[PDB]
């Protein structure tokens, strides 16, 4: 439920303002969600996306 | 005989390690050429004279003739470590956001077990050369008193519970001063070895607004100064077109902050810009940029708080890791280099 647009805006803010060089997976996961939500609202289809792909993977 | 000043113009060494007398406007040639690639995070002056110790890569490497000639000492277990100095020859290697941990007692190596997985700060006791202080990215402090055989955890979570935590940085004159950063969430301060913290203010330009703090660097010419690397997420809000990112001062020990530097082409700021206070004047900062990019090379900045302005040196390296100083002539640098290039 993201396509290739929101995907970069979710992902390139991540990187720029939440992650350093030694962030780990689960300091992405964090990042990622609060990425989201910065951009769509914690209650967002964008963020809901976010954190189960992430919970998919047990982290 | 004490600490001295190098005793030489070149410095026989792999490259990892250079020195400068003039700010990083001229860096002392080495015999060895630095390779891709290379890290050195680890670099520390010790108590004991003309002794420093760097991680170069997972190669650990000491000097006793203050920087003219570094040597292989062992090879440390994980690839990326940096480095706590403690009284009496000692040094603690530990992996940023990692699980490695190993206590340096003059040449010996001895592999520690970390009380955490994920380390984000370590702060060793100068009155007590056993007393040695880790914290973990949730934000728990973990106190030993036996040079860091066995662990015990200590005080409250930084932030509370569920947060993500940069940085935990310690006084260098004393242990129980603290001062963390969190994602969101921006800087706290402890003053009592983490029983209780306090959230600190200044980092966004607006009240209450959230913020990041990525590093803190205590002064360790004066208790009260703090400097540190952050984001302002408010001024960061989406769709701003700015990144918010500042070099901030505090002068009440990290409980507020005052934006001191920007983000621009002439102070060029990013998530984890070297912070590297004098340990002599507390007025001063040192910081850096560096990137392979279009071979820019490397910007040594100076911050001067007495006028507020940033000087600069450059040179040709892909970057500086780390930043260490002659304790008889702090004039002298010791630059611990980045050469990443593919």
């Amino acid at each position: 439920g993201i396509g290739r647009d929101k995907l970069g805006k979710i992902f390139y803010r991540a990187l720029t303002q939440y992650l350093t060089p030694t962030s780990n997976f689960s300091q992405l996961r964090a990042a990622a969600v609060q990425s989201a939500t910065d951009l769509y609202g914690s209650t967002s289809q964008e963020v809901a996306s976010v954190k189960q792909a992430f919970d998919a993977v047990g982290v | 005989s004490g600490w001295r000043a190098p005793s030489c113009t070149k410095v026989t060494g792999d490259g990892a390690v250079t020195f400068t007398t003039d700010d990083g406007a001229t860096l002392a040639p080495t015999t060895g050429t630095l390779q891709s690639v290379s890290y050195t995070h680890g670099l520390v002056a010790l108590d004991t004279p003309n002794t420093l110790l760097a991680t170069h890569n997972d190669e650990l490497q000491r000097s006793t003739d203050a920087g003219c000639t570094w040597t292989k000492v062992a090879t440390l277990g994980s690839g990326s470590t940096w480095l706590t100095a403690a009284t009496g020859g000692r040094a603690f290697a530990w992996e940023k956001n990692g699980g490695y941990l190993a206590r340096v007692d003059g040449r010996t190596v001895t592999k520690l077990s970390s009380p955490s997985a994920d380390i984000v700060g370590v702060g060793t006791d100068k009155a007590r050369r056993d007393h040695v202080r880790l914290a973990g990215s949730d934000g728990q402090l973990y106190d030993s008193t036996d040079a860091g055989a066995t662990w015990k955890p200590l005080g409250k979570l930084a932030f509370g519970p569920g947060a993500s935590v940069y940085t935990v940085s310690f006084d260098p004159a004393d242990l129980d001063h603290a001062v963390a950063g969190g994602m969101t969430t921006g800087g706290a301060v402890t003053t009592d070895g983490g029983a209780t913290w306090t959230a600190a203010t200044g980092l966004s330009a607006t009240a209450g607004g959230k913020s990041n703090l990525f590093a803190a660097s205590v002064s360790p010419a004066d208790r009260n100064v703090v400097y540190a690397l952050g984001i302002d997420l408010v001024e960061a809000a989406p769709n701003s077109g700015a990144e918010g990112r500042h070099l901030y001062r505090s002068t009440d020990g990290g409980r507020t902050y005052t934006r001191i530097v920007d983000d621009t082409p002439d102070t060029e700021l990013t998530n984890s810009t070297l912070l590297a206070p004098s340990p002599v004047d507390p007025n001063v900062l040192y910081f850096e940029y560096g990137t392979y990019f279009q071979a820019y090379g490397t910007d040594l900045y100076r911050y001067d708080a007495r006028t507020g302005k940033v000087g600069k040196t450059h040179n040709a390296h892909d970057g500086i890791s780390a930043i260490a100083f002659n304790p008889a002539r702090p004039s002298v640098m010791y630059l611990g280099l980045e050469e990443v290039q593919i």
